């Protein structure tokens, strides 16, 4: 029984802190000095993707497949979502990823980031909105947009949506905010990236007179990375989402072991806050470790060729490995970790933080 | 241009055999070749398209395969209507040079050639000529040689050879040799002999006639 | 000269392959000859698409014709963008300006928004399918927010074929909450017929409603069943059957054998088949322009592996895309003229309205007017 | 079903014209192509040319200034003209239809005709009898024969008793010597039929239209 | 009647074969199992009057 | 398809019962009728009786108080009981299905069984060899034989080399004499196989279950 576990690494641009947390989680697993929780040795190989096109993604995937791995940690965007899901469902290769959850239901894809639309619709039913604005991009799926449209149908709402993914000029943001002022719109929902949310909030602050009497619900898990300091000094609603609790003792142990690292071997570790993607990376390392320990306790075999063989003829132990990655019930940095039969996150908890003029507070927790 | 070739000029088989016919090309044709059949009357039909597919109207007994420059056709069981000329046709680059074309043959027992010598008639001899005929019928296979002898001397000039097709009743063959000379050359010789050398006998069957 | 090309077709595209055969027989030339290597593989599974791409690239082709799903567009824009191989397609227009992507379907969002602004709507429903992207949904939501409209936009694509009777019943029961009268159907040629059949079953095609068949094939569906209902129902057409060349192609099309050519014994023809028949003419005209410009690009089947590291391109293909942008012809979709990106300029879409005697054209639409 | 039939003059002088007419049926000639191909006896087949449905026509590279092709869609006919013929033009000609089934293939072909280019004059054939000589009944079937010598041009129709007696007919092929055709035909009649029944071979030469009956 | 069932127009009619009876349901259970080639018009859930 | 198979005891004593079981398949016994018919060897077939799907049953006029029929729809079986049997009950029995196709006809029948009513005791058979005597090779095939005398009851299975030697097997029928079965079997083997290869006839009597091999 190997005694040789090499995993694949598919890292895109802006994945520096995620790569550092990946390497540090591998280092924490290799330095356990305990034969029970560490019964083998864990290796890896990293390919840094320069472009987001499917050509380089396919080249790096076939490099990892010709090298010979058992699981692949990776990232994807809209340009490389279905390429990775098709190449990992065809060759029966397990693919653990902390990126955005996909729309359809596929196999051999273990998604670490939980879904967001359930807590969004629960907070819409709680706050009782019937007429609001919905800013969105395309870079994190279309399930949230279809869920908002379906809830506007079933509950008779008035959603004024803008696709702001291709907009680069801030004058368009200014005229959209002025048009929503002319429509007397007071309630907002922004499902966008971190830089785009920061840009929209900077345009709100620089344009000004948009703090008192307004409500902004930011549908993103990067609530710690949102530059919302200037908005809080105007007297505005701030509603966000987090999955990383600082009262979780494993999280603060990871903080106390994380801030002592060097910049040379682990960049972006001290000069930046701990993102949610790094916590999902550490939890993915924990899930892979628990799955291979479960495969060793059940004595199931895990053990070459080309990625473009006609036919492929995959090795059938990957179905058993996908079974071993969809029955993991553990407690990581994002709380409880389970999976469904499609690799989506289940039995999880989203922390919701409201920031009023009195300050910041934890308003409650969402349960599915 | 691209030249196609087929080394096998004739194949012999019986009813119910899997016969294979190969074809080679001067360069890679990317499997863009077809296999067609042509009966002896002149009717030409198509058998296999794109080197692997069967055309609508052809039976499922035949098949085709191959790769690169080497293509092949295969027949699972030979029938009575399957006796025809199989030809390969490339269609990659203009001009579309076709193959050589092989002819299937029915296998039977090697029978001895029945030889019959016929001298010239009086009406032909009155015109100034004399054509001694030699008919060798009911033989197997088609490999046979003929020789004419005029009073012991072998003659090669003025020899006409006509080979007939395989009969569909007895699976045999016929051949006709003709030695045509003048009346003065026929009057200067008395005994003329025709010798037939076949695969069934090492000694040639000789039929001689005198005056 | 022999020009080897690749052609990809999904399992189930029978009429489009028949139109491809008719276009290859009809548009044969004298100076050269095309050779399509045909791959009948799946279009949704990107692994089989990548296998067919690398198998065609191992044969060393100069151009690749074929379809693509919305689930695998980012593959085709990648592998044809890096290796500099032109890809001609009759599928939906992509979202962006991708190189080496020559496309046959014109924009439908502009004509649809022009039809709404002609009809002057303010509150309508939009039943869309999630299999050709979400570009039209984003366009109608942006123009609805810019023009103060009320769009009840509902996805329908996630409904299986096993229980597609109670779902549609609950759908049109929920569409009677706000008393919706006007519905735009953005579905393909297969889902539109099922939706019309279920509307006819539940009885919502009387005078008082409205429907828009949001595709180019308005005459493709069975319109003999909501003709005598006669609400208003309208749509868009790209194949004008009143032209001389189109009527000649129909008169040469309906006489074909069904066993020799499947999906050809119809009075009409699907719009993707007409776009395939036009794309064959476009490729033939571009290869004839290269045969007339005295440019020798002849090679063999040694293009190498598709996963070469680094995969170095060959520059003579860069003119070939510049060939395809230099083609201005006349086919079944009217005028065919392209831009620097690969989209279509100077096209014409007819606006059909279904009357009692049949569909009647009320006008045309272009991008310059 | 679709069929094709080729017809021609058969015998023409050297360095002259040669018109071949191919009639097609079961299909249409407005949407398909027609390819004409020659075939030398004992040699490889050569593609003469092809004509497309869109008015395009291509020919061979070695004899591009020697062949021409036209068509009439009303009668569904194809006319192939060939000038500057030589002595090696005694070949066969075939017409076929083209199709696209992932490759440019030939789907429906024709029967083809024979063209013999020679400057020799048409002469009637001479029929001579050929019996075994000896009247010894070696078997129940006796074989007789007819030798047709001095015929021009090929071929002639050699029948036995106007197509009635056709049991055991061994028609040998013809040969050419000094621009003269030499052929032999055989018939297998019964031992009691000969010479009790008249077995007459009829040779009809269509070049000179000479009908000669020889008992 | 699967085509004017969801129309909304209330449609009345008369029935002589009550399918809720015991003998009628037994005859239907013995009827729908019959072969179509051996008995034409018998592979239906219902039966003509 | 629908099939029917009849089974019985084969040998029963006189003035006793006789139960025959008919199994049907491919159809149902709740909507069709089953008719049982006897067949004497060398005489005319006589209809024993019939039962309907609705519980109705009819019998023959001469033996109405001698036969009875019942059925089980769960196993799809038909049980026919026959009492007061005589020495002339050595007959065959067949079960068939009835149908209406403008006439009351028999559509699907069965294989049928043989019933021999005799009070004789079961005895094992005696196998004796039968060679040609003279060793003169008259042909390439030589015939050997086995005579099975004194068997009770009919029939027995006579095979040649456990079913391997089945070329030229001439199995003659048996006869009855003094309540004893007399049968002959013949095998045609090659002239070089005998006596170089052991040709042994195996007689299995299922009445006494006696397996006798004779070389
Ligand atoms: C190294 O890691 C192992 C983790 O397993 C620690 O050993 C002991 O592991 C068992 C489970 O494997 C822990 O649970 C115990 O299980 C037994 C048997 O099922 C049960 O009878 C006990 O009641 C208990 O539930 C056990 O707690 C754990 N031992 C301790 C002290 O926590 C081990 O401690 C680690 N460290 C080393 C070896 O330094
Ligand atoms: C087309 O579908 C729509 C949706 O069901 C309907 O449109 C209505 O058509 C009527 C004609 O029956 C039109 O009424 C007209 O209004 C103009 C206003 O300027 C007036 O000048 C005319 O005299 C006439 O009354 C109108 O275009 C439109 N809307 C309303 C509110 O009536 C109808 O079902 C279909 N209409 C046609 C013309 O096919
Ligand atoms: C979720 O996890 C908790 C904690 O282990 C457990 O008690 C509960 O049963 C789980 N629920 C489901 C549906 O798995
Ligand atoms: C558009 O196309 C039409 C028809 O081909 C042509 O007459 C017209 O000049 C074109 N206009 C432009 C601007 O290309």
């Amino acid at each position: 029984f190997p005694n040789t576990i090499s995993i694949g690494g598919l890292f895109m641009r802006n994945t520096v802190q995620e790569h550092s947390a990946f390497r540090f989680a591998v280092q924490l697993y290799n330095t356990n000095q305990n034969t029970t929780e560490k019964p083998f040795h864990l290796n890896y190989h990293v390919d840094h993707l320069d472009s987001s096109n499917s050509f380089s993604v396919t080249n790096a995937f076939c490099s990892q497949f010709s090298r010979g791995v058992y699981a692949i940690f990776g990232f994807y965007d809209q340009m490389s979502m279905n390429t990775l899901t098709s190449f990992c469902g065809a060759l029966h290769t397990s693919f653990v990823t902390p990126s955005f959850p996909t729309d359809a239901d596929v196999q051999f894809v273990i998604q670490m980031r939980p879904a967001l639309k359930g807590a969004i619709l629960s907070l819409l039913s709680y706050y009782k909105w019937e007429k609001f604005v919905y800013l969105y991009d395309t870079e994190r799926g279309f399930s949230v947009l279809q869920a908002i449209m379906e809830a506007a149908v079933q509950n008779n709402w008035q959603v004024t949506a803008r696709s702001v993914g291709n907009i680069k000029d801030v004058q368009e943001f200014r005229r959209i905010i002025e048009e929503m002022d002319r429509r007397q719109e007071k309630r907002y929902l922004i499902d966008c990236e971190v830089e785009r949310i920061n840009t929209i909030l900077e345009q709100v602050v620089i344009l000004g007179k948009h703090s008192r009497g307004y409500h902004y619900m930011l549908a993103n898990l990067g609530f710690t990375d949102i530059l919302l300091e200037r908005v809080m000094h105007g007297g505005a609603n701030i509603t966000g989402f987090q999955i990383v609790n600082n009262e979780n003792p494993m999280v603060q142990q990871f903080i106390q072991r994380w801030v002592r690292l060097d910049e040379r071997e682990f960049p972006e570790a001290k000069n930046a806050p701990l993102k949610y993607t790094s916590a999902l990376t550490h939890d993915a390392i924990l899930v892979i470790a628990e799955a291979f320990r479960y495969l060793r306790r059940q004595r199931v075999d895990v053990s070459a060729g080309d990625c473009l063989a006609n036919p492929a003829v995959p090795w059938s132990q990957g179905i058993d490995i996908e079974r071993a990655l969809k029955m993991v019930q553990v407690q990581g940095m994002t709380g409880n970790i389970q999976f469904d039969t499609y690799g989506r996150r289940t039995n999880y908890t989203i922390d919701v933080y409201e920031m009023k003029v009195s300050g910041s507070r934890k308003a409650g927790y969402w349960n599915e | 241009e691209i030249q196609m070739t087929q080394t096998t000029s004739s194949l012999s088989a019986s009813l119910g055999d899997r016969v294979t016919i190969s074809c080679r090309a001067s360069q890679d044709i990317s499997n863009y070749l077809s296999w067609y059949q042509q009966k002896p009357d002149g009717t030409v039909k198509l058998l296999i398209y794109y080197t692997s597919r069967l055309h609508s109207g052809v039976p499922s007994r035949f098949s085709g395969s191959g790769s690169g420059i080497d293509y092949s056709l295969t027949i699972n069981n030979l029938e009575q209507e399957d006796f025809a000329t199989y030809f390969c046709q490339q269609g990659n680059t203009l001009p579309l040079t076709f193959g050589a074309g092989t002819k299937l043959e029915l296998k039977r027992a090697d029978a001895a050639p029945t030889v019959s010598i016929f001298p010239p008639s009086s009406e032909q001899l009155t015109s100034g000529g004399a054509s001694v005929v030699c008919f060798l019928n009911n033989f197997y296979p088609k490999d046979i040689n003929v020789k004419w002898k005029i009073d012991g001397s072998e003659r090669q000039n003025g020899v006409l050879n006509s080979w007939t097709d395989q009969d569909s009743k007895d699976s045999t063959y016929s051949m006709s040799s003709t030695l045509t000379l003048t009346k003065d050359e026929y009057e200067r010789h008395n005994s003329y002999t025709c010798e037939a050398t076949h695969k069934t006998s090492t000694s040639p069957i000789v039929k001689s006639f005198n005056r | 000269n022999s020009i080897q090309i690749g052609g990809l077709f999904p399992r189930g595209a029978d009429q489009e392959y028949s139109a491809f055969r008719v276009g290859m027989v009809q548009f044969s030339t004298s100076e050269f000859r095309l050779t399509p290597h045909i791959d009948n593989l799946e279009v949704a599974n990107s692994f089989a698409v990548t296998n067919a791409f690398c198998s065609q690239f191992s044969r060393g082709v100069y151009a690749i014709f074929g379809f693509y799903d919305k689930k695998s567009v980012n593959t085709i824009t990648s592998f044809c963008g890096t290796l500099h191989v032109s890809f001609i397609t009759p599928s939906f227009p992509t979202d962006g300006t991708h190189p080496f992507v020559i496309q046959m379907r014109p924009d439908l969002k502009g004509a649809l928004l022009s039809l709404i602004e002609y009809y002057q709507w303010d509150k309508f429903a939009y039943l869309y399918d999630s299999d050709r992207g979400l570009s039209t949904l984003q366009a109608v939501l942006d123009s609805a927010a810019e023009k103060k409209w009320q769009v009840t936009a509902i996805n329908v694509g996630n409904i299986n074929n096993d229980k597609k009777d109670e779902t549609y019943r609950s759908l049109f029961q929920d569409l009677e909450l706000k008393k919706e009268r006007r519905v735009i159907l953005d579905c393909e040629r297969d889902k539109v017929n099922d939706i019309v059949d279920q509307v006819i079953t539940i009885g919502k095609h009387v005078k008082g409603y409205h429907y828009i068949i949001a595709n180019l094939g308005f005459t493709d569906g069975d319109l003999l069943k909501i003709q005598f209902g006669g609400a208003n129902v309208s749509g868009f057409q790209i194949v004008d059957y009143d032209d001389s060349l189109v009527s000649k192609f129909i008169e040469r099309w309906s006489t074909l054998e069904e066993k020799e050519y499947p999906g050809a014994h119809t009075a009409t023809i699907k719009y993707t088949s007409a776009l395939t028949y036009d794309a064959v003419q476009v490729m033939t005209e571009a290869f004839r322009n290269l045969r007339k410009q005295r440019i020798e690009i002849s090679r063999r089947g040694n293009a190498g592996d598709c996963l070469a590291n680094p995969a170095v391109p060959w520059g003579q293909g860069v003119e070939i895309e510049r060939a395809l942008k230099q083609v201005q012809v006349e086919g079944l979709s009217g005028n065919i003229k392209f831009d620097q990106n690969g989209k279509r300029i100077n096209y014409t879409i007819n606006i059909m309205e279904l009357k009692t005697n049949g569909p009647r054209k009320i006008g045309y639409w272009s991008e310059v007017d | 079903q679709a069929q094709l039939k080729e017809s021609g003059p058969g015998l023409v002088a050297p360095s002259q014209s040669l018109s071949i007419t191919c009639t097609v049926s079961g299909f249409s000639l407005t949407n398909y192509g027609v390819h004409w191909v020659r075939q030398p006896p004992g040699k490889g087949l050569e593609w003469l040319g092809v004509i497309w449905a869109g008015g395009s026509t291509n020919y061979n590279s070695a004899l591009m200034s020697r062949v021409s092709i036209s068509k009439d869609n009303s009668k569904s006919q194809v006319f192939l003209k060939m000038n500057s013929l030589q002595t090696d033009d005694t070949v066969m000609y075939y017409c076929a239809r083209e199709d696209y089934d992932y490759d440019w293939h030939f789907d429906v072909w024709g029967a083809g005709t024979t063209v013999t280019v020679s400057s020799a004059k048409t002469t009637p054939p001479s029929v001579y009898p050929l019996a075994p000589g000896s009247a010894a009944q070696t078997n129940s079937m006796v074989t007789l024969g007819c030798l047709v010598k001095g015929y021009f041009p090929e071929p002639v129709t050699v029948t036995w008793n106007s197509g009635s007696l056709s049991s055991g007919v061994h028609t040998f092929p013809a040969v050419l010597q000094s621009d003269l055709y030499t052929l032999s035909s055989s018939v297998t009649v019964p031992s009691s039929t000969w010479p009790s029944e008249t077995v007459t071979c009829n040779v009809a030469h269509p070049a000179s239209s000479t009908k000669v009956d020889k008992k």
